[PDB]
């Protein structure tokens, strides 16, 4: 959830 | 679960805007995409960096060069000036930006949260020190590199000639202090975002803003609390129908009007 993604 | 579409009533929005004590403005790239044969998202990853640090640095050298020359646009200025003006009235405006170009900063915005770092900071992969860096070129070996056309030859710079750490006993390899896809955003920055989102009484989402997670869930979190959200974007997004308002157009047109 804190992890950048597209 | 009513077929809830957002209003496009500017006058109704401006009613809220006149009363709001804490406005959160979330912004994105309007300020993938392709450089050479690559999607930008596929360079912006620690695996690209681990396996071809030269290619990644040539890309960020390009981005630094291109962005370093940019002036703020009418959107950035209106957002900055709205902050100052509301500041004098004891009213808060804060910008939470997914962008790494520092254009909000260049426009004079003081309350700014850069949630994905900056083109203009490095971090050392050895000792972890973070530092600002506006040096053009960042190291001599990147001088005149970074050209964007498909077909442009790779620099293939040896790692030793890539940007290096100047701290004592170190000289480690630097990377851009940019949060990459598959990396965690800074926990302290996400807790600060949460506090702004929990206290704001109006949120604007600009330029959008709604395809990179977790930032994409920020405005909807505010709306799920019952607070009005206004989205300014040239097209609709996966989140639009969660918001109170949608103003189509380039935001160098709409935003200046909405914030005036
Ligand atoms: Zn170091």
């Amino acid at each position: 959830t804190a992890r950048k993604s597209t | 679960s009513f077929t809830a579409r957002p209003s496009s009533s500017m006058a109704d929005f401006r009613k809220f805007f006149a009363k709001a004590k804490h406005i959160v403005i979330i912004s994105g790239a309007g300020v993938g995409g392709y450089w050479r044969k690559w999607q930008a998202q596929d360079l912006a990853t620690p695996l690209a960096f681990a396996h071809n640090p030269s290619r990644v640095w040539e890309f960020y050298h390009y981005r630094r060069e291109v962005m370093g020359s940019k002036e703020p646009n009418a959107g950035h200025r209106a957002i900055a000036e709205c902050e100052t003006r509301l500041g004098k009235q004891g009213r808060r405006v804060v910008v939470i930006t997914q962008n790494i170009d520092e254009l909000h900063r260049k426009a004079g915005t003081k309350n700014l949260l850069e949630i994905h770092g900056s083109l203009f900071k490095t971090r050392c992969t050895s000792c972890g020190v973070v530092a600002e860096n506006y040096k053009s070129p960042i190291c001599p070996a990147l001088s005149g590199k970074g050209a964007p056309e498909p077909g442009t030859q790779d620099a293939s710079i040896p790692v030793e000639k890539l940007p290096r750490c100047e701290e004592a006993g170190c000289g480690g390899l630097l990377r851009p202090h940019v949060v990459w896809f598959g990396e965690n955003l800074d926990p302290a920055i996400l807790e600060e975002v949460d506090r702004e989102l929990a206290h704001c009484d109006l949120c604007l989402v600009v330029g959008t803003s709604s395809v990179v997670y977790p930032a994409a869930m920020f405005a909807p979190q505010v709306a799920a609390r019952g607070v009005p959200v206004a989205e300014f974007n040239t097209e609709t997004t996966p989140a639009t129908n969660r918001f109170r308002f949608h103003f189509q157009g380039p935001c160098g047109t709409t935003l200046p009007e909405a914030l005036a």
